[PDB]
């Protein structure tokens, strides 16, 4: 895993070669990007525990998945469907802090994809799922810190998908 | 880098990252600019700088340089200054990651095993970063020396 | 002219950025090193326990064991271990001899599927040869599950990888031969990731009679 | 079933059925048919059990519905009845069973992070589940309701 | 696992309804079952080594197998089939009691066929040796009890062949 | 694993007799090749660092595996290629000393291949260091007694190959 | 095999073999000659080593021949004398190959367990090698008597 | 096979919307590049013969491989190897004129890496001889040209890496 | 743990002194009984178990120990017995062939005095059976050896008494 | 020692020593005239071999000497052939006990942070203790140099 700084870095590395005018220009970005970064962090930390809530009432709830032969019927299954929702919310807030996918596809997407088919549980759902929490904290994030957050979570649904 | 430390302590503790994590990478978000000065500093000066280290390391240690050590010939002359060039973008990269990680990961861990396969002495190599220090620091600010100088000190302290 | 330690330092090619995606990450996972590692250093910060604790519930089960209980059955063994009357081994070790841990690693498994879970969440590696997968056969038929986490976790691998104090971790064992790829193959899956037997048996290189 | 974690004891130790647990599944297989009696009157007699159950908890607790309340909506109540429904068929299948292995396996491992998602205080469906209990004694044989009562305090207790 | 009585229960939870008569006959015949089986598995649980050393007194023993050469030789290999002949046993009367043979795909066929053909063990002569503990253990327990302990020992011998 | 002594026995123990006058004579083969397996492993073990140190020069330093980006770059990596052709040389000292290619099956191999092709080793450079480690010893040992240990640096690069 | 023995030895520290395990290798190899004809007669003399020792033990230990012991007819008693080979045959591979470690990985580990399932009394068993250790010291010098003896009695204390 | 063409119609038509600005961008940038494609593949084309020559010449003449016993042995397998060079040009001009590297994958490494494991091919020296060939190249055609031959021959290597 | 050569070799290192007369004499003496040590330690190693049962039956069985309200009662507490005489022969074995005692001081005796006491074992019992295992083990051993073995067997009864 | 070595892998296994531990012990003690041997030429000529060695490291290694060097002084000096007396001192405890264990307890466990603290170059020690292998084989047998220089050699690669 490795943030956009360190990501400079390694590919600097790769070819040997300092930091020309490309690096120094991706590293003031990714600076610049930080204090709505952290700002983006502080909020989402806020409500992690309370955002998942909506992201799910409004595309898990009372519906095929919640009810018994759902997939997501038993205390067991929702407890992990909302365990599942918390871990993505958190690694893609990890990975806003970093401004790399790096860590998505090492340590989420990296064996989530069949795990899910061993375990049967609806992957579309899923996906629908994440696009929902994507709204949800476009919500409170904001439209740039928003669009940040988004393009991780549809970083996610791809991988998934 | 902090924000990779931070990160993986949040991810280790399976936690959001506390409130001094933020101003730590907040601080250190500032702090950026100074840091990319500087490594600027560095990078745009790499060839003289290897030039008076490499030339300075030589009168200090003349013997790895003569016949029969290990950087007699051009070839291997050579070859110190493209270690030597390589420790510097290593510092480089530390400098612009306020961290001396990438450092440590690319060139620090077994660089004592590697030049015992060599047979490079490895303390005329922590001598010849300790000129690359000195060159550095007298071609840039005091406060600037001394943060170079920080990483430059921990490549030093690795290798002796 | 060009120096000649800058060509000898200069890398041949263009180096595209298909290399470099495949090169920046070439060798072993940077999670060797970017991961951290649950020492309970003192007893007295009770923030410090408790993040252990939830290392320790993560390491062994895996997961947090949030949606897999009723309620905090291991409060006791908590309540001990931030009262400093018994040690982080002691602790792990009570974990792995809980109903909860053969309700989730040795009900669903054959007992060698039991053998490379126990392996893997306690001794943080995969099961280094033949003998170590007989021995642990033999514990495990003889005496059941708990007398096999404490074959494990009493050892003196234990004792001298992670001692009384550290919380297991996941290992990136050199030696011995296999042991590193059957290692990533056990860490690189998410648990109840798949059913079949990552390390099933060592096919002998010589049949003896 | 007792049976299912009978057997799972003696696979974890390693060991055949004891005589006090084959005892257990001896006793239960003679007696499973008031087990199947009460299944059918607790199948039967649903609708006026969750009700007066319901009615009962709503009458102790008005908060549940009060203004503010999570099941002020209408339709809230009749989801908190259809949570009354689950957890009256929970009760049913461990009866059933002849052991609580059903009521943990279906509706009790997780269900406060079911609550804390959904905002449901945990007491409040404990005191409707004890009115359940209250009820389904009221309509049940005093023999037979000494196992159902026994059955629901299990539930009430854990899940409270 | 899951025995009848829970296999009854899942079948009623996938619907999300309660026991039907259509239930209410299949957990009668369980129950009715009930002390045969529990007596079988009292019985079986006596001699416990007695079955697995005559089944392989009179199936694997004094042949080839045990001799040099064959995979059965050598105190150590000696061990090793009789502790899977003792898993064996165990398991299936463990189906035998739970009535259902899941318990067995769900930890002895997984990976055992596998398993055995990485360790090079005969499958011919395992079924074989099965199958005479399942002989033995029909004359020890009775017909019908021995029914049922033949139908879990043959659907063992199915799954490792 | 296996040696010679081990190799005879085993050949006798498969069909359970005794050994015969070819078993002897084995035996005393091997006998009279163990001082030149002897003398060749004490010189191996007092050089053994020392030949790794050439081997690498004359076949890996100075090329593409060691500039930047090379998978012999990142001087942790070195040490790890350094480690593991101070493996090699020692298995192979054990399979000469011990006059059988078994340890190396079951010591070297086993995972070896599946191991290089997931950390991405180049298989055929490391191929080309065994064989200037062959050469090295080789010139070092002489000609009869290098035979030996270039025919199990020979077995461990098909192995490998 | 002592070669074998000292690899594994070595293999466990992870280093090459040390100048004494060579020195153990290299005098074993060196007097192997003795170890061979100790061999030789051992499979020699096979078929009267292993009658008279049978003889002597079943005059010694009668209930393995006495009505219900493990041995009564002439076919058990085919049954010991096929195991007396068995061992017998392992302790010159012993001898030849200089180590206990084939004798162990053949006919020693988990020996307690395959007499527990054919029921045969292991005391009886050693009594039975040391009976053919005697004999075997009655067919051979002094010091290949104790060359023999110490395989012999390797056997003997695993078995008992 | 995809092309830079095609993979805008594929990438709009799995969400099965139609072509938006980006798509229109994506397909103007494509055609920007279409005159260095289209000149770059006439003009490897035209010195594909010698090419190759010069690769062969300067990665595996006089070497290992080529003197007798390896694999570049028996000029039937030299000729082998010859066709394989051409093989791996044509279908690197074939990819950098079609702008997506999924022929590469589809008609050239589909099943290249147990081909090449099953014939005992040194992986690595045709890794070798394909950068080799990435260099000839990239001094005939031009800078440009040469960086998309050398991404798709880059791609086509570590699909064998 | 420590021997007679790293006994004498401590003793003049905490003096900081090289090897005078009197510990080359020591060492001379050691070498010398190393001979008889060896075959001591192979008779012991040899009778082990009959040893303990010897000393066992004559010592402990019969007596106010075995019968119920002693300690060895109970095949439970009768093992554990039996497993501290065997440990106790073993590691008075293994001080015998390393000529000193200290093994059996942090390795014997470090923590089981108190162990005993709390356990409410009867140290004057113990010490009973490793007299009776002394005296059995002489008669095996010879005067000689059993002299040395009974030097050791005593100071583990004085540290235990 | 091999004594303490084997009987504390035999105690891992709980186990008794086997045979081949019993003979590679009786070769041990066989062999140790000749340990002792080695043993008393090396104590005999302690002095000489470390006044020669110091000498020698001295002309190879004139800056730890030179001016601002670690050994620069009478008392500097007279430390560091003190070192070289204890180092030769360790090599003898080895010779005699025939393994490196004493040597690794004494005076090569923490070496590397100890000399580092007291700022003392590691490669000059090892370079001592190469030059006074070089002058205890030069005044003593073939094959007793041959047994010293493993120890020796061992000394000097744990310095380096
Ligand atoms: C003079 C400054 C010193 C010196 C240097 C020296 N080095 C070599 C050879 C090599 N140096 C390296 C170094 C690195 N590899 C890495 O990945 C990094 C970290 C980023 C470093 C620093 C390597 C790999 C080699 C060998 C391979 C190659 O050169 O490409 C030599 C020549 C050795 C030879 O025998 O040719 C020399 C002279 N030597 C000294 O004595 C000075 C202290
Ligand atoms: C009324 C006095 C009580 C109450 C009820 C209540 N429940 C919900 C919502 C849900 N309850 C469940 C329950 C279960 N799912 C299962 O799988 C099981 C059995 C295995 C149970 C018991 C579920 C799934 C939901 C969500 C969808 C659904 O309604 O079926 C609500 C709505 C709360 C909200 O904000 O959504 C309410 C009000 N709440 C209380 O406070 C009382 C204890
Ligand atoms: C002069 C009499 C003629 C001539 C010969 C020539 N050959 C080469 C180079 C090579 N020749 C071969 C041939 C073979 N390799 C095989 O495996 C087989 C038998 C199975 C054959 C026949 C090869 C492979 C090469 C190149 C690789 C290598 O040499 O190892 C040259 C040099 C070419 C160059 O540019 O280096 C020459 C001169 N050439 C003529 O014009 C004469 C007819
Ligand atoms: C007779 C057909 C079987 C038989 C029995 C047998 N036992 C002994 C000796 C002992 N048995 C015990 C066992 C116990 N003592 C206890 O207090 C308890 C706790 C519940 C048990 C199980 C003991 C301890 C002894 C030793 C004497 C003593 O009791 O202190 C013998 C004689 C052994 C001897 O050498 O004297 C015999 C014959 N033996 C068989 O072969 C039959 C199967
Ligand atoms: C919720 C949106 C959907 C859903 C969830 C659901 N998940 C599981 C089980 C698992 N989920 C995971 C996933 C992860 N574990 C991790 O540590 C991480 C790393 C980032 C991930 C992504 C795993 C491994 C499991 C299996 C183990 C477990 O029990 O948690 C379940 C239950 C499956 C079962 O058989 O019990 C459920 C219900 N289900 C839906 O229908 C939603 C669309
Ligand atoms: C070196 C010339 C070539 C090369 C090698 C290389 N290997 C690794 C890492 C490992 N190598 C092994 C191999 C083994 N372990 C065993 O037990 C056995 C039997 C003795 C073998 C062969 C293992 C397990 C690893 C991973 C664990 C570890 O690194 O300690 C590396 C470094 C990987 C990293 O991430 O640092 C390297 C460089 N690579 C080349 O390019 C050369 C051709
Ligand atoms: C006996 C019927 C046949 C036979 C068997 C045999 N098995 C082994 C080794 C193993 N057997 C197993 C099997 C299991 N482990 C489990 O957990 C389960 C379910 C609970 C099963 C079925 C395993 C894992 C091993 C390897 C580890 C061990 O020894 O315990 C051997 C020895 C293999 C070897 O030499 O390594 C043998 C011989 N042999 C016959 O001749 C019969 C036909
Ligand atoms: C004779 C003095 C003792 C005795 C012997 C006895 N043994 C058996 C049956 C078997 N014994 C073996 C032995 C071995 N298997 C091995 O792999 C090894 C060498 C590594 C040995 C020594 C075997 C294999 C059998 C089974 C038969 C077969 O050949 O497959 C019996 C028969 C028991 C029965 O009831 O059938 C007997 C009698 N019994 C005593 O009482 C003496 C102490
Ligand atoms: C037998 C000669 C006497 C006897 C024995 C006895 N011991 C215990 C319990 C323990 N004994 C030990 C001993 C040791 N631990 C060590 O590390 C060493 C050195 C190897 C020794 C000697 C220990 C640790 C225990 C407790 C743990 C365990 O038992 O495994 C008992 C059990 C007492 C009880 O009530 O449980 C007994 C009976 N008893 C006698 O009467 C003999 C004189």
């Amino acid at each position: 895993m490795q943030d956009a700084i360190t990501a400079v870095i390694n590919s600097a590395d790769v070819q040997g070669k300092y930091l020309d005018g490309a690096a120094m220009d991706k590293l003031k970005s990714y600076f610049a990007s930080g204090e709505l970064r952290v700002r983006a962090a502080s909020v989402i930390s806020a409500n992690a525990a309370t955002i998942v809530k909506e992201a799910v009432a409004k595309s898990l709830l009372y519906s095929d998945v919640t009810r018994p032969g759902g997939n997501m019927y038993t205390t067991r299954r929702y407890a992990a469907c909302i365990r599942d929702l918390d871990y993505y919310l958190r690694y893609a807030t990890y990975a806003m802090l970093a401004g790399d996918a790096s860590i998505l596809d090492e340590r989420v997407l990296n064996g989530l994809k069949e795990t899910y088919n061993s375990l049967g549980v609806p992957i579309s759902s899923t996906v629908q799922a994440i696009q929902a929490i994507k709204e949800v904290t476009a919500s409170l994030v904001g439209a740039d810190a928003g669009k940040e957050m988004g393009v991780y979570l549809d970083y996610i649904c791809s991988g998934l998908s | 880098s902090i924000v990779t430390k931070s990160i993986v302590n949040a991810d280790a503790e399976a936690r959001y990252l506390s409130p001094g994590e933020l101003d730590r990478i907040k601080a250190f978000v500032t702090g950026g600019a100074a840091r990319l000065r500087i490594a600027e500093t560095l990078t745009g000066s790499r060839e003289t700088i290897v030039k008076q280290a490499g030339d300075r390391l030589f009168q200090k240690r003349p013997d790895i340089v003569s016949p029969g050590g290990n950087a007699y010939g051009e070839e291997m002359t050579a070859t110190c200054l493209r270690d030597m060039d390589y420790y510097l973008r290593l510092v480089t990269y530390g400098v612009v990651s306020g961290d001396v990680t990438p450092i440590e990961e690319i060139g620090l861990v077994g660089v004592r095993e590697m030049y015992r396969s060599l047979g490079t002495p490895i303390e005329a190599v922590a001598q010849s970063v300790r000129e690359m220090k000195e060159v550095a620091s007298g071609l840039m600010s005091s406060d600037d020396a001394a943060e170079a100088s920080a990483y430059f000190d921990f490549v030093i302290g690795k290798m002796s | 002219v060009t120096p000649r330690f800058v060509e000898l330092g200069q890398v041949s090619a263009i180096r595209t950025e298909p290399e470099i995606a495949y090169r920046s990450n070439q060798g072993v996972t940077r999670q060797r090193q970017q991961t951290k590692v649950f020492k309970l250093v003192s007893t007295y910060d009770k923030v410090a326990v408790k993040n252990a604790i939830r290392a320790a519930y993560r390491q062994v089960f895996e997961r947090d064991l949030e949606p897999y209980i009723i309620n905090s059955e291991f409060t006791a063994l908590e309540s001990k271990l931030s009262n400093n009357e018994i040690n982080v081994k002691e602790f792990i070790e009570g974990l792995g001899t809980s109903e909860l841990y053969m309700k989730e690693f040795y009900a669903p498994y054959p007992n060698t599927k039991v053998i490379e879970m126990g392996t893997k969440h306690f001794l943080g590696r995969a099961p280094l040869n033949q003998k170590e997968i007989q021995q642990y056969n033999q514990i495990l038929a003889s005496q059941g599950l708990k007398a096999f986490i404490g074959a494990m976790v009493n050892g003196m691998e234990y004792l001298q990888t992670f001692g009384e104090d550290t919380v297991p971790y996941r290992r990136f064992p050199t030696l011995p031969a296999a042991n590193f790829p059957n290692t990533e193959r056990l860490y690189n899956k998410l648990t109840k990731q798949d059913k079949e037997l990552v390390v099933p048996s060592f096919t002998p290189v010589v049949k003896v009679g």
